[PDB]
């Protein structure tokens, strides 16, 4: 008597994670009149 | 002249055409920002009996 049993198996996996943020601000201001202590403020 | 700023009296010369005592303050701001982030994973297996 002769017997033979055989197998092959394969597996794969992946994962990904991502983030981004962006900000921009501008200010423009003109003061005319004041004491420059509070014209500054 | 009485200066409305620094709050004082002052003397002017005949060499100066005009000494005014107006105030102006002009401001410009720009602030600009970026941030980024990533993560990644890979796996494999190959097997027998």
């Amino acid at each position: 008597t002769k017997v033979e049993h055989r197998c092959t198996t394969n597996k794969l996996s992946e994962k990904h994670e991502g983030s981004f943020i962006q900000g921009a601000e501008k200010s423009i201001s003109l003061i005319r009149g004041g004491r420059s202590e509070y014209g500054a403020a | 002249v009485f200066s409305g700023d620094g709050k004082d009296f002052y003397r002017l010369s005949g060499n100066v055409l005009s000494y005014t005592f107006q105030v102006k303050i002009n401001n410009d701001f720009n602030y600009e920002f970026y941030n980024s982030t990533w993560s990644y994973v890979k796996h494999t297996s190959t097997e027998h009996t």
